[PDB]
């Protein structure tokens, strides 16, 4: 994986160049935001099951999928769709932490397609489940941490869409 | 080549396993020369005590055949 | 990054991050502007730095710097030199990272071997980075030179 | 050499909290009135002996 | 403890400890001083925060202290109120430590399987939890209280 | 393995007792030191090839060992001797900063003395090997530091012997 | 079903069927005629049988339909009922396969990890079913609620 | 392992003797019980849970074990210790229904003892409690059956001290 | 030895000596002879080709004997004497044996790591036994020469 500040580092490094004040001012940037990130990254990690809890009510939960014949209908399927669930908000988590999406590509983006078609998992469905967690996160973590929060939950919906 | 018979006793520190994991846990084996010091590391890094070694193939101190 | 190394062993566990290890990341944080402003002292002195630390380095070694030596000759003394300069450039990475994760892939893997091909002698290599740490040293303050001092150590620790 | 603290206002007023302290009005049906040291040497729930 | 934590990473890639691991130990052994008073104040005021804590708990769920519930009775809200304090206990040698390896050891591996055992309701051992982060909160000083709040954290997030 | 502040935790753990103001007063001694030991670290890593270099030269070679039928004659057992060095002086390192023995214990102590009973590697040339070492060391890391690194040094000594 | 389980043995042995597996299969298909009877009355009084073991889960604990407890509220109670009835479906397909596999796979696999997340308690879940039963065999012949007290005792030890 | 049926048959084998009607009275003596074991045999899978439960109540729990400094302390070890309970009741329902203790003695004793030992496991208290689950056992199961449950339990615990 | 090795491969394949493999034992016990007359003429010269190879090898290499080198003052001069006297006395009981098997375990197997904490440089040790191959060569005869050359030449592979 690749983090903000390791992120400036291989830019220079494939030029050759020293580290310069333009590239310094990248580095400050994530500086200010970090203390943010940390805080918010714990509050996730706290409340992280009741977060897939609310959000399978909102979206999976009560539905054709958990009625017979759906994808998530049997204890087996069910226990695997909140277990993916549980990934995403991990993983997420990582990322805001990071300051980078480039980890979500190595890690869950990469290959979650193809996965998903082979078995029959609707993908419409499952970007839904994680648009609602990112709804409950953002409540949860405040406005400021929110806007971070955001933009990972959106980069991973984008992925599997 | 040299083979080292060895006694350990090892415990899951870290996790409790449903299925039965004696064999693991209490296993005197034969082992060659050459992986010994891995295994002995391994034990060690487990938190398992090293109960008895003893050189079951091999002579001490030879200089070649081993 | 120490970022990247925490999520890595976080990842690995397959939990979210520790107490201590988000403790970790907020005192980086705090410390980062201090970092940056050591890197920037390094850059800045960079081209001093590598000079005065090959001439110590040639002192302390007659043998690289003669006709039996891989540094004998100008365009191989060049070279001696911009390997200097490159071990610089990969530390002050390091201070800013808070860790060594970045400078490991770049600089230290492979290393032996590739001096090794190229018939250069390690431990004279490791005298040219401490050479480098002692100037360094000498441009930053007390506390800054500390902090530079344990990513110098580490490249001699993995030159060795 | 001050104190300092008492940031929060001091008392809300007659109206707001007080009487904090109701701990020992009748048997611990609750916490209070259970001795913290007690805890140290629980024995059984059946507590036959 | 932050300082096994750091070893044993160390001694798994059979490795001297990497500049930005030793920077972490300096840290934490400055910490230390402000992390042993916030210890102190938690524990002299440990009765208090655990009687708090545990009338909270059963104000927010009647049920447990209901006849259907297993803290119903005298003696089994007793062993209630005495698994509050374990785990206050826990929580301050955690603070000491500056990591949740001492906590999780006693207190957050098998629990699970203890409790299900026992048949005691998890998720209202973690409401507890919560109650007694809220009382320990009050008591701290804020910058104190957000330190402690992680390592309460973990235990809720543990103990789901 | 433990160290010093978890050495402590677990000795109240035990009882059941909550940290008190002795037990306290014992985590402040160790938190005090820390610092130095950190730095000393840090001096034996980096030196950590010379160190081994100069105990050997000072108690191991030139010597009868090294002749054809000594233990450290060969170049597999000269080999395998100095790999040994390398061991006992990194654990050593970590016990130092640890502020404890145990991981000597767990980790070196435990099940060498039978390997080397078999293989009939000289116990008083080993310990011989280990006390050059402490010597060495103590020059580097100063006085901050030489009388806590040396105490680790003579628990692995007194271990084998 | 029994068919099943045989054919994977054998294939871990890599062997054709035994005789005394054969001998097994001889036996269910034999009883495949009466087990169709068993399912027969269990699937005519379904709804009976839900409605009975409902009410007396119920009984045997109160705070499942309380404020507190999950089943509380018309809608939660029909869902708890649905359960009760999904369960009972799985109990007659066992019936006739002559083993648990079909029950297994669509009920006892990954169930407490979704109950977990629901927050319903376990223990209770058991007891419908253990009330499902004794409704049951009033319903079934002596011999038939023998068998049939095999397959609904798997469930109650499965999830407890 | 060995059932009554196979502990038969290889007493016959090593004398080479064909079977004889002596033999086949004790064959048939073990196919009268049978029906019996496999009753007792779901009611003990059924109660399982509950088994171990009241048994640890009437031994373990409420105990200095339980307390600090004590083996069962710690929920690892708590955990630890009621799956062995688990694991000693369920090969006393395989070896009640294979009327034969040789499985106890292939699988569950063989070792014990010495894995206890460094361990620090108190085997007193380990028989008490499977002690404790052999009176429960035959509450649940009825007399008729309790007797032939009761002889595992009591191999077990004699075996462990 | 010949034999060693196809006994050794022979018990791996867990079956008694091909028919190759048992001539090539053949051939080994007729060359035997001429290998032990080979071995006897470079024990005999042996005082002599160290000390050529040692003068050539200084030659070769001006820095090993020099304030910096290894090599430098007496008794280090003397030790690196000593270890082409090994080498060779290596080289003779590999003749006699046929294959390096005997070399490899006293002289080629932690070499490296020997030669690096001694701090000697390993190319310049290969030069050294390469000088004491063509002092030998001399003194056999031409097709002697080539089998010695081998043995030669090997030790120079196994270190480089
Ligand atoms: C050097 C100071 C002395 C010496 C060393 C020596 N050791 C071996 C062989 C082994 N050493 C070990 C030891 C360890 N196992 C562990 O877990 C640890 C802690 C990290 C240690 C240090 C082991 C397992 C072996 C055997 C396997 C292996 O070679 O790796 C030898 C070789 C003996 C032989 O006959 O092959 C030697 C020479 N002996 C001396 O002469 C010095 C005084
Ligand atoms: C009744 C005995 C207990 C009870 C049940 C209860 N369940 C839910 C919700 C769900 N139950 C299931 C269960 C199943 N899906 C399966 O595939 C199977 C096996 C075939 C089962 C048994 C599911 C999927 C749901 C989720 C909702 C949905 O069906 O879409 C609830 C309500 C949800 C909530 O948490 O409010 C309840 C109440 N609750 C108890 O406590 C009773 C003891
Ligand atoms: C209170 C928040 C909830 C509650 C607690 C409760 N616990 C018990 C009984 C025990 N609790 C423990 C727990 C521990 N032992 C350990 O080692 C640790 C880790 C340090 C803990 C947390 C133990 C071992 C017991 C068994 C008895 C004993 O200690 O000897 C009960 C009693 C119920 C019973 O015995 O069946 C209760 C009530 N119960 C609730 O419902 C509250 C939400
Ligand atoms: C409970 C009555 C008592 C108790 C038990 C206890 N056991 C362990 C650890 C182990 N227990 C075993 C035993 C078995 N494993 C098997 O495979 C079998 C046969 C099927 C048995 C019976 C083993 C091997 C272990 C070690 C690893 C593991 O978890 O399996 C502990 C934990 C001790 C430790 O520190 O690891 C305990 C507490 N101890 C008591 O105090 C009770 C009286
Ligand atoms: C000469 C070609 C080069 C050279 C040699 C040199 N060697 C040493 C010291 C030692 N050399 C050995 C080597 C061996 N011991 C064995 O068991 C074997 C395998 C059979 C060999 C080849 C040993 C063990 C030593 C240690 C000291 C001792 O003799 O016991 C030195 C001195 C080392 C020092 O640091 O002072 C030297 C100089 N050095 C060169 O530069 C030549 C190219």
């Amino acid at each position: 994986m690749q983090d903000a500040i390791t992120a400036v580092i291989n830019n220079y490094d494939v030029q050759g160049k020293y580290l310069d004040g333009a590239a310094l001012d990248k580095l400050k940037a994530y500086f200010t935001t970090g203390a943010v990130r940390v805080r918010a990254a714990a509050v996730i990690s706290s409340n992280a099951t009741t977060i897939i809890k609310e959000a399978a009510a909102k979206a999976l939960i009560y539905s054709d999928l958990t009625r017979p014949g759906g994808n998530m209908y049997t204890t087996r399927r069910y226990a695997a769709c909140i277990r993916d669930m549980d990934y995403f908000l991990r993983y997420a988590t990582y990322a805001m932490l990071a300051g980078d999406p480039s980890i979500l590509d190595e890690r869950v983006l990469n290959g979650l397609k193809e996965t998903y078609n082979s078995l029959g998992v609707p993908i419409a469905a499952t970007v839904g489940g994680i648009q609602a967690m990112k709804e409950v996160v953002g409540g949860l973590v405040g406005p400021d941490a929110a806007k971070e929060a955001s933009i990972y939950f959106d980069y991973l919906s984008s992925g599997l869409s | 080549s040299r083979y080292f018979k060895v006694t350990a006793c090892i415990p899951s520190l870290k996790r409790v396993r449903t299925g039965r994991e004696l064999q693991n846990t209490f296993f005197t084996k034969l082992v060659p020369y050459e992986n010994w010091f891995t295994e002995q590391q391994r034990i060690q890094k487990a938190g398992g005590k090293v109960l008895s070694v003893k050189l079951f193939t091999g002579v001490q101190g030879a200089n070649t055949g081993v | 990054s120490v970022l990247t190394k925490a999520i890595v062993n976080a990842d690995a566990e397959a939990r979210y991050l520790s107490p201590g290890e988000l403790d970790r990341i907020k005192s980086f944080v705090a410390s980062g502007e201090r970092r940056l402003r050591i890197a920037q002292t390094l850059t800045e002195a960079r081209e001093r730095i590598v000079k005065q630390a090959g001439d110590q380095l040639f002192q302390k070694r007659p043998d690289v710097v003669s006709p039996g030596g891989n540094a004998y000759g100008e365009k191989m003394t060049a070279l001696c030199l911009r390997d200097l300069d490159y071990y610089l450039r990969l530390v002050t990475y390091g201070i800013v990272a808070g860790d060594v994760t970045p400078i490991e892939e770049i600089g230290i893997i492979g290393v032996k071997e590739m001096y090794n091909s190229l018939q250069t002698p390690i431990p004279a290599v490791a005298e040219g980075v401490r050479a480098m740490k002692n100037v360094a040293t000498s441009l930053l303050s007390g506390d800054d030179a500390a902090e530079a001092g344990f990513y110098f150590d580490y490249l001699v620790g993995a030159m060795q | 050499i001050d104190s300092i603290k008492i940031e929060d206002p001091v008392k809300p007023g007659d109206f707001a909290n007080f009487l904090d302290m109701a701990r020992g009005i009748e048997s611990r049906t609750g916490v209070w009135s259970i001795s913290y040291e007690s805890l140290r040497t629980l024995g059984p729930p059946e507590g036959g002996m």
